[PDB]
RNA sequence: UGACCGAUAGUGAACCAGUACCGUGAGGGAAAGGUGAAAAGCACCCCGGAAGGGGAGUGAAAUAGAACCUGAAACCGUGU
RNA sequence: AAGUGAGAAUGCCGGUGUGAGUAGCGAAAGACGGGUGAGAAUCCCGUCCACCGAUUGACUAAGGUUUCCAGAGGAAGGCUCGUCCGCUCUGGGUUAGUCGGGUCCUAAGCUGAGGCCGACAGGCGUAGGCGAUGGAUAACAGGUUGAUAUUCCUGUACCA
């Protein structure tokens, strides 16, 4: 494991924000704890986080453009770290 | 309280003889190109 | 005498216009209103007239106690500038004459518009 | 006024539900019933 | 559009038919007293204008 | 295979069907097919903020322009 | 050879009439100046005036389930109007060792291996298991965003 429990990051104005304080958000998979994510971020990048911080995200409605339709259900996590340097952009 | 016949296209075209609107006055501008009301002024109308 | 609202309501509104068209010169309202606001602002302009303190004391129960004059920068409160400058600028027999001059209806309901500017 | 139907979360999972009608026989049969039908949503 | 595709005259202008027909109408509601709801119609127009000279 | 049906017919369902919606629950349960042979789905100019028009152009046809085969009555108008 | 002929069943379904430009348009008091725009009684800012005032105030819980923030609109939508919007279209937003729960424990009840009773289905019951609306367990002063705060940050403590 340790790769397939993160998917992709989130690149918008609120976690640019957070880079300046070191807090690096991630889109984690929705069936692991604040414990494994870790161990994922401490091998992939090799760096010592401090803390992890996560949330829940309900599913949204749809669209008049296509038809009733769902979305999928997220789970946000931020990782902040206190010695380490950043691994994306 | 409630109508006992129906109206027809001739009783009904008969009572919409007085619905109407009457014209204006239409004082037409001494001179500048445009039309100001009765007893009134415009931003057209100089007059 | 003409009606609108409730008596007190229509003598509060009253008090209002004459004192926004004593620090606006010119303004813009219904028909009815500017026929009906050309009698208790005529008055007010025929006690600055006087400029007794029996005058100045009957002229500060209409007028409203506030509205400080922004475009004069400073701290005009509406009287001074009435018993001061309109006061200090009539010297008719009609004391404080005053025109008005109709326009187009307005496009909400049907009123009739009209403007009434101090002269 | 008062009307009826008051809105409660846990007793609407306690007098209906899946487990409650999976409990007896009689109950089990109306799980077949909107199946066969074709029903999208089961209790 | 008889100055552009005719370029004709504009004072020697006069209006020869001016009517309005029924387009289609839109259906709303309106709930009433007693549980009962009665019905809205949203009618459209079809304005036509054609100008002639005072001659075929 | 048929002296069976041909979109109010035939299955409740030819398409977004046990779906919109209705009830605390068991349950009840619709409406809705058709441009052209081929999108060649109106390049451009004129009036308008836009919607929509008037020319032009594509086509055998534009009163075939997505309110898209044919278009009957009730009903609503203009001229004589 | 027949699903063979329509004017009536307070017949079933669809479309359009008459009543009629008629009834109605369901809580506070508004007035003017400036601004924006094709268009302003209705949108934005400003000044004055008024209403609720043990509440039309502030905060927990139940319930609803993105209605929350920003930028752009063609209508439909809103009992008028609209450049506005709890409406449409993009893109965003909910951070906990101590806060509520789960987890410990039990009440009324609900289920119970052996065990009784019954045409069958299935009833009843002993230990046991489950079950809060009650018991036992550890936070504060401040600073910050267009949208989160005892959760992020700053100081400082407490429980395991």
């Amino acid at each position: 494991e340790a790769r397939d429990i993160l998917k992709r990051p989130v690149i918008t104005e609120k976690s640019s924000e957070a880079m300046a304080e070191d807090k690096y958000t991630f889109d984690v998979d929705t069936r692991v704890n604040k414990t494994q994510v870790k161990m994922a971020v401490e091998e992939i990048f090799n760096v010592k986080v401090a803390s992890v911080n996560i949330m829940n995200y309900k599913p949204k409605k749809k669209r008049m453009g296509r038809y009733q339709g769902y979305t999928n259900k997220r789970r946000k996590a931020i990782v902040t770290l206190k010695e380490g340097s950043i691994d994306l952009f | 309280a409630v109508p006992k016949r129906r109206t027809s296209k001739t009783r009904k075209n008969k009572r919409r003889t007085h619905f109407k609107i009457s014209v204006p006055g239409m004082t037409e501008c001494p001179n500048c190109g445009e039309y100001k009301l009765s007893h009134r002024v415009c931003k057209n109308c100089g007059s | 005498r003409k009606l609108g609202r409730t008596s007190d309501q229509r003598k509060a509104m009253l008090r209002d216009l004459a004192t926004s068209l004593i620090i606006s010169e010119r303004i813009e309202t219904t028909e009815a209103r500017a026929k009906e606001v050309r009698s208790v602002v005529e008055k007010l302009i025929t006690l600055g007239k006087k400029g007794d303190l029996a005058s100045r004391r009957n002229a500060a129960k209409t007028l409203r106690n506030v509205e400080i004059l922004n475009e004069d920068e400073t701290t005009q409160t509406a009287l001074q500038k009435l018993f001061g400058e309109i006061a200090e600028r009539y010297t008719e027999r009609q004391g404080g004459y005053t025109r008005i001059l109709k326009q187009g209806p307005r496009r909400g309901d049907g009123a009739e518009s009209v403007i009434i500017e101090l002269v | 006024v008062k009307r009826t139907y008051q809105p409660n979360k846990r007793k609407h999972s306690k007098v209906h539900g899946f487990r409650k009608r999976m409990s007896t026989k009689n109950g089990r049969k109306v799980l077949a019933r909107r199946r066969r039908k074709g029903r999208k949503v089961l209790s | 559009n008889a100055e552009h595709n005719y370029d004709m005259n504009t004072d020697e202008l006069v209006v020869k038919e001016a009517y309005a027909n029924e387009g289609p109408t839109l259906k709303r509601f309106r709930p009433r007293a007693q549980g009962r709801a009665s019905a809205i119609n949203k009618r459209t127009s079809h304005i036509t204008i054609v100008v002639s000279d005072g001659k075929e």
